[PDB]
C-alpha cells in the first residue's frame, strides 16, 4: 500500500526493557528493510537529571545507531510518571528545548506542553494498573467544571486539583507560559533547515551543562544549544569553542524575558534548569575540523547553495 | 542598404564576411546556448538530494483516547472529541497524530486483551465516527498512526 | 455539422490543465464558490465571444479591429491596442512554456516541490527552441496537430468518464465532499476576482477564433447557433472535470500539488507508466507552436501600416518573419525570468478585461447616437451593457485592495504607450542612427522588405 507517491506507510516497534545493542537491531540492514525506527524511551527512564547522564544517553543512542538512519526521542508516555513530577517543575521548559534541538523526529505525550502532573492514585471498578493510572488524567482545557474535559457529573478518572491555574485557556494569554515556549520551539524547528536537517556535533561531557551545535554546509550560520541540568553556575564558552565574539545575542531562551538580549561570552550565568540557543555567523564548521570528525553525525547529507538557492549532494 | 531596401541591393553586402559570418555564428551560438540550458537542467535534476518523508520532518503527538475530550456527556473520551479539537493540534505545529489502542476489548490495561480486531469499542464511538475522524485529519493535512497488538 | 467540431477543438485549448488549482488556490478551498466562479466565467466568455464574433463579421482580421478602433477612436487608441496585444501574446507564450516545462519536469520529483531553477531553465530552453523552429523553417505541421488534438480530447474524455463512473458508484468517500458544501469561510472580493481571472483563462483559453470566425460563410445564420451548440458543451466538460478532480482528490493536495492531472492519475490508476506526462507534454508543445505562430501573424499583418518599426514588415529566410519572432522570444524570456505563472495570468487577463472595456464602449459608440445601426442580435445587445458593468467591477476593486504594486506598473506601461506615441507621430522626429541600426541589422540577417 506504499507505492503511491505521498502515501508512504510508517511502522515502528516498541521494546523497552532491553539493551541498546538489541534495540538498534530493529533498524534493519543495508539490504533488508525492517522498520523506520524503533521508539526511543531511554530519556523517559531517567529519575534524576545531570549533564553526565543525559550525555551518556545521547552518545549511546547516537553511536549504536547504524550510520545514515533516522533517530527519535521521547521524554514521557502513558506508562511513565509525568515529567514535572519525576524531575520537578523547574525542568519542564528545558527538557522541551532538548526535545526540539536533537536530530531526528521528536515525540510528545499529550499534556506535556501544558505541564500536567501526576494525580493521587484512586481505585476503579474496572481492572487497571494502579501504578500507572497516575499518568492518564484527563486533558485540562479551562477552569470550568471538570476542567472542560466533560459536561457530565462524574468522569472515569478524577481531574487534577490544580486545573484552576494550569490549563490551556489561561496559558494562551500569559506570555511566560510553557505553551508559548513550546509553540515557539515548534515553529523554529519547522522553519529552519539547520534544525530539521544538518550535522549534530557534541562537545565534551560535563557534570553541570550540556552544549552542542547544529550546522550545515554553505549556510554560514550555526546554532549553539546550551542547557544547564545541574545547579546555578558560570560558563566560559571561549574555553569550549574558539573564535567567538565578546558579546552574543540570545535567539531563544527558556526564560522568555531574555529573548533578544545580549550576554558576555566569558561569564554566562545559568540558573537551575536554564537553556539558551545562540545563533552565530561564522565559516569554521566543527565537522570539517580534524578534532571533531569523530563526534558529528548526519542522515541524508546535503549541501545548500545560496547563489542558486538549491540543495545538492556532491560536496 | 537604405530604408525599404529591396532584394536586389541585398546581394551587395551580404557577400562580405563582416555580414556573412556573424549570422551563422549567432545561429550556432543560440543552438549551443539551448544545449547548455538542457544540460544544466538535466544536471540539476540529478545530483539533487531526495527530500525528507512525512514521518521525518514533523513531530508526533501521542493521545490517550479515553482522556482527551468527551462529546456526549458520558464520562469517557471518544473519537468525536478528538475530531473537535484538531484546531488546537494544528496550532501546535504537529504533523502526525498517534492514537493508542481503541479496539473492542475486555481488558484495557496490562497491555491489551482484544475481543475483535475489526471493531471500535462502544465507549469510543462507532466505525462511522472513526471514518469521519480519518477524513477530518486528512483534510487538515495531518496523518494518523495507530497501535497494533 | 463539422463547423462546431472545429470550433470546439479550437476552444478547448490548454488552460484546463492548470486552472483547477489556482481557482481552488483562491476562495480558500470552497467548492461551491469555485463552481459558481467558473459558471460566471463561462457566461462572461459567452458574451465576449458573441461580441468578438460581431466584430469579426463586421471586420476581416486583427488589422481590421485596428481599423475599427481607427473608425471609432483615435489612432493613439489603436496603436496602444497593438502594443498591448504584443505584451498579451508574449505573456501567453511565456505561460504556456512554463506550463509545458513544469509538467515535463514534475514526474522526477515524486512527492515534493520542484525547484524553481530547473523549471525556469527548461521553460527558457523550450521557448527558445520553439522560437528558432518557427523562423527559418516549419510554420505548421498537420499530422502533429491532429495527433495532439486527438490525444487531448481522448484524455479529457477519459477523465470525464472515470469521474462519472466514480460518482455513479456512490461510495461515501467519493461523494461526501460534494454534500454539505459551502461551510468553508467566505473569502474577500479580491480572491473572487483572482478566481474569475483564472477561470476565464481556463475557459477562454484557446477561444481566440475571431480571425477564424472572420472567414465563415453564414453571417447571422449559424454563427450564434454554432456558439450556442459548442460553448456550453465545453463548459459542462470543464465543470465535470472539476467534479472528477474533487471526487478523487482533496482540496489540500490539489492546492499543494502542481500537476493536477499527474496526481489525479497517480491516485486513481497507479499504472500510468509515464504515458500521461509524455502525452500532455506533446500536446502542450503542439499548442506552444500553434500559439507562437498565431501570435506572430498579427504583428507582421499590422506591421505594413502605421508602424514605427518598418523593419518589422520584412519577410526573410524561408519566407518567415524574423523581427517579430525575436521580439516575442525576448519578451517571453523576460516574463519567464522575472515572475511566476499565476500572477502572469492575473496581469494578462486584467489587461485583457481592461481593453475589453474599451472594445465594449466602442460597440456602444456604434449605438451611442445611432442605436439602430447596431449589428443584428437576439436581444438587441442588452447583455453587453451588463458586461460593461461586470468588467468595471473586475477592474475597480484591485486598485482599492492594492495587494501588489505590479497592478500599478501595468497602467504605468499603458500610459508610457501614449508617452512614446506622442513624440513619434505628433512631432514626426526621425533619427539618423535609427536608420544606421536598421541598415546594419538588414545586412546582418539578410533582412529585406518585400
Ligand atoms: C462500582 O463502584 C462503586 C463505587 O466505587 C461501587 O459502589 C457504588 O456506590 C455506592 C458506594 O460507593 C453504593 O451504595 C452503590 O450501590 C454502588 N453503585 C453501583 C451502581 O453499584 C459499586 O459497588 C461498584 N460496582 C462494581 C460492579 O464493582
Ligand atoms: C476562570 O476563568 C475565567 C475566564 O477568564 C476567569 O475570568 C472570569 O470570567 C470572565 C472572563 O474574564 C470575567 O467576566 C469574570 O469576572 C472573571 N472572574 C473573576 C473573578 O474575575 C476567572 O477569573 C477564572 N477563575 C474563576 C475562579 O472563575
Ligand atoms: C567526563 O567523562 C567521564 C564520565 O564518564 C568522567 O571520567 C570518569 O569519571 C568516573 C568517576 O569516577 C570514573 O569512571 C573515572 O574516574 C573517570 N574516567 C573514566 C575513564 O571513567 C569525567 O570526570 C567526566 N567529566 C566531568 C564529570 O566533568
Amino acid at each position: 500500500y506504499s507505492t503511491e507517491p505521498g502515501r508512504y506507510r510508517f511502522m515502528g516497534t516498541e521494546a523497552y526493557a532491553e539493551s541498546i545493542d538489541r534495540t538498534v537491531m530493529y533498524y534493519g540492514l543495508p539490504f533488508i528493510q525492517e522498520a523506520d525506527f524503533p521508539f526511543n524511551n531511554y530519556l523517559s527512564m531517567l529519575d534524576t537529571v545531570s549533564g553526565n547522564s543525559v550525555y551518556e544517553v545521547i552518545t549511546s543512542w547516537m553511536e549504536n545507531m547504524p550510520e545514515g538512519k533516522w533517530p527519535n526521542w521521547m521524554i514521557g508516555g502513558p506508562d511513565s510518571s509525568r515529567l514535572t513530577s519525576r524531575l520537578g517543575n523547574q525542568y519542564v521548559n528545558v527538557m522541551n528545548m532538548l526535545l526540539f534541538t536533537l536530530p531526528g523526529t521528536p515525540i510528545t505525550y499529550y499534556g506535556e506542553e501544558i505541564g500536567m502532573g501526576n494525580i493521587v492514585a484512586a481505585n476503579l471498578n474496572e481492572s487497571y494498573d494502579i501504578n500507572t493510572l497516575r499518568s492518564k488524567s484527563p486533558m485540562q482545557w479551562d477552569n470550568s467544571s471538570n476542567a472542560g474535559f466533560s459536561e457530565a457529573s462524574n468522569t472515569w478518572l478524577p481531574t487534577n486539583s490544580d486545573y484552576h491555574t494550569v490549563n490551556v485557556d489561561v496559558q494562551k494569554t500569559q506570555p511566560r507560559s510553557a505553551l508559548k515556549l513550546y509553540q515557539d520551539l515548534s515553529l523554529l524547528h519547522a522553519n529552519e533547515l539547520l534544525l530539521n536537517r544538518g550535522w549534530f556535533c557534541h562537545l565534551r561531557n560535563d557534570s553541570h551543562y550540556v552544549v552542542y551545535t547544529r550546522e550545515l554546509d554553505g549556510i554560514d550560520r550555526i546554532f549553539i544549544v546550551v542547557l544547564n541540568f545541574g545547579e546555578s553556575t558560570l560558563l566560559n564558552l571561549h574555553n569550549m569553542i574558539s573564535g567567538l565574539p565578546a558579546k552574543m545575542r540570545i535567539r531563544l531562551s527558556t526564560n522568555s524575558a531574555d529573548k533578544g538580549s545580549k550576554v558576555d561570552t566569558s561569564g554566562i550565568f545559568l540558573d537551575k534548569g536554564e537553556g539558551l540557543i545562540f545563533e552565530h555567523n561564522t565559516k569554521n564548521l566543527l565537522h570539517r575540523q580534524t578534532a571533531f570528525r569523530d563526534r558529528c553525525f548526519v542522515s541524508n547529507r546535503a549541501c545548500y547553495s545560496s547563489v542558486l538557492n538549491i540543495l545538492y549532494t556532491s560536496c | 542598404p537604405y530604408a525599404g531596401m529591396p532584394k536586389e541591393v541585398l546581394f551587395q553586402f551580404s557577400g562580405q564576411a563582416r555580414y556573412r559570418i556573424p549570422r551563422e555564428i549567432l545561429f550556432w551560438l543560440t543552438v549551443a546556448s539551448v544545449l547548455v540550458l538542457i544540460a544544466a537542467t538535466i544536471a540539476i535534476i540529478a545530483l539533487s538530494p531526495k527530500c525528507l518523508d512525512w514521518w521525518q520532518e514533523g513531530p508526533m503527538y501521542q493521545i490517550y483516547p479515553r482522556s482527551f475530550k468527551d462529546s456526549n456527556k458520558d464520562g469517557n473520551g471518544d473519537l468525536k472529541g478528538i475530531q473537535d479539537k484538531l484546531d488546537y493540534i494544528t496550532a501546535l505545529n504537529i504533523k502526525t497524530v498517534w492514537i493508542t489502542s481503541f479496539y473492542k476489548s475486555s481488558l484495557k490495561d496490562f497491555r491489551y486483551g482484544v475481543e475483535d480486531f475489526r471493531e471500535v469499542d462502544p465507549i469510543f464511538g462507532t466505525m462511522e465516527d472513526f471514518e469521519n475522524l480519518v477524513a477530518a485529519i486528512h483534510d487538515k493535512g495531518l496523518k494518523l498512526i495507530i497501535d497494533f497488538i | 455539422w463539422w463547423g462546431t467540431s472545429f470550433l470546439l477543438i479550437n476552444i478547448i485549448g490548454a488552460g484546463i490543465f492548470v486552472s483547477p488549482k489556482g481557482v481552488l488556490a483562491y476562495s480558500c478551498m470552497n467548492v461551491g464558490v469555485s463552481l459558481c466562479v467558473w459558471a460566471g466565467c463561462a457566461i462572461l466568455a459567452m458574451t465576449s465571444t458573441l461580441c468578438s464574433a460581431e466584430i469579426s463579421i463586421s471586420f476581416p482580421c486583427s488589422g481590421a479591429q485596428y481599423y475599427f478602433l481607427k473608425r471609432y477612436f483615435g489612432s493613439t487608441v489603436a496603436f496602444l491596442n497593438l502594443w498591448t496585444s504584443l505584451f498579451l501574446g508574449s505573456g501567453v507564450v511565456a505561460g504556456q512554456a512554463l506550463l509545458l516545462a513544469e509538467y515535463s519536469i514534475q514526474p522526477f520529483f515524486p512527492s515534493c516541490s520542484v525547484p524553481k531553477l530547473p523549471k525556469k531553465c527548461l521553460a527558457l530552453a523550450m521557448l527558445w527552441i520553439v522560437g528558432i523552429l518557427t523562423s527559418r523553417g516549419v510554420k505548421e505541421v498537420t499530422w502533429l496537430q491532429i495527433a495532439s488534438s486527438v490525444l487531448k480530447v481522448s484524455i479529457l474524455s477519459f477523465i470525464s468518464l472515470t469521474g462519472v463512473v466514480f460518482l455513479i458508484r456512490g461510495k461515501k468517500e467519493n461523494v461526501e465532499r460534494f454534500q454539505n458544501a459551502f461551510d468553508a469561510e467566505l473569502p474577500d472580493i479580491s480572491h473572487l476576482i483572482q478566481a474569475i481571472f483564472q477561470g476565464y483563462f481556463a475557459y477562454s483559453g484557446g477561444a481566440c477564433f475571431t480571425l477564424i470566425a472572420g472567414e465563415l460563410k453564414k453571417p447571422r445564420t449559424t454563427i450564434p447557433k454554432c456558439i450556442f451548440t459548442a460553448l456550453p458543451l465545453v463548459t459542462v466538460v470543464y465543470l465535470l472535470v472539476n467534479i472528477s478532480y474533487l471526487t478523487v482528490l482533496t482540496p489540500r493536495e490539489i492546492l499543494s500539488s502542481d500537476a493536477v492531472a499527474i496526481t489525479w492519475a497517480d491516485r486513481a490508476f497507479p499504472s500510468l507508466a509515464w504515458i500521461m506526462p509524455f502525452a500532455i507534454s506533446t500536446s502542450l508543445f503542439s499548442n506552444l507552436l500553434i500559439s507562437i505562430f498565431k501570435s506572430s501573424r498579427p504583428i507582421y499583418l499590422a506591421s505594413q501600416e502605421g508602424q514605427l518599426p518598418l523593419l518589422f514588415n520584412t519577410l526573410n529566410s524561408h519566407s518567415s518573419p524574423f523581427t517579430a519572432v525575436l521580439l516575442l522570444v525576448t519578451l517571453g524570456s523576460l516574463a519567464i525570468i522575472l515572475t511566476s505563472l499565476i500572477d502572469l495570468i492575473n496581469y494578462i487577463f486584467f489587461t485583457g478585461s481592461l481593453w475589453s472595456i474599451l472594445l465594449m464602449i466602442g460597440i456602444l459608440r456604434r449605438r451611442y447616437q445611432e442605436p439602430n445601426l447596431s449589428i443584428p442580435y437576439k436581444v438587441f445587445l442588452s447583455f453587453p451593457l451588463a458586461t460593461i458593468v461586470i468588467d468595471v467591477g473586475l477592474v475597480v476593486i484591485p486598485l482599492v485592495k492594492s495587494p501588489n504594486v505590479h497592478y500599478v506598473y501595468v497602467l504605468l506601461l499603458v500610459l508610457s504607450g501614449l508617452l512614446f506615441y506622442i513624440p513619434l507621430i505628433h512631432f514626426k522626429i526621425r533619427l539618423a542612427w535609427f536608420e544606421k541600426m536598421t541598415c546594419y541589422l538588414q545586412l546582418l540577417f539578410n533582412i529585406c522588405l518585400p
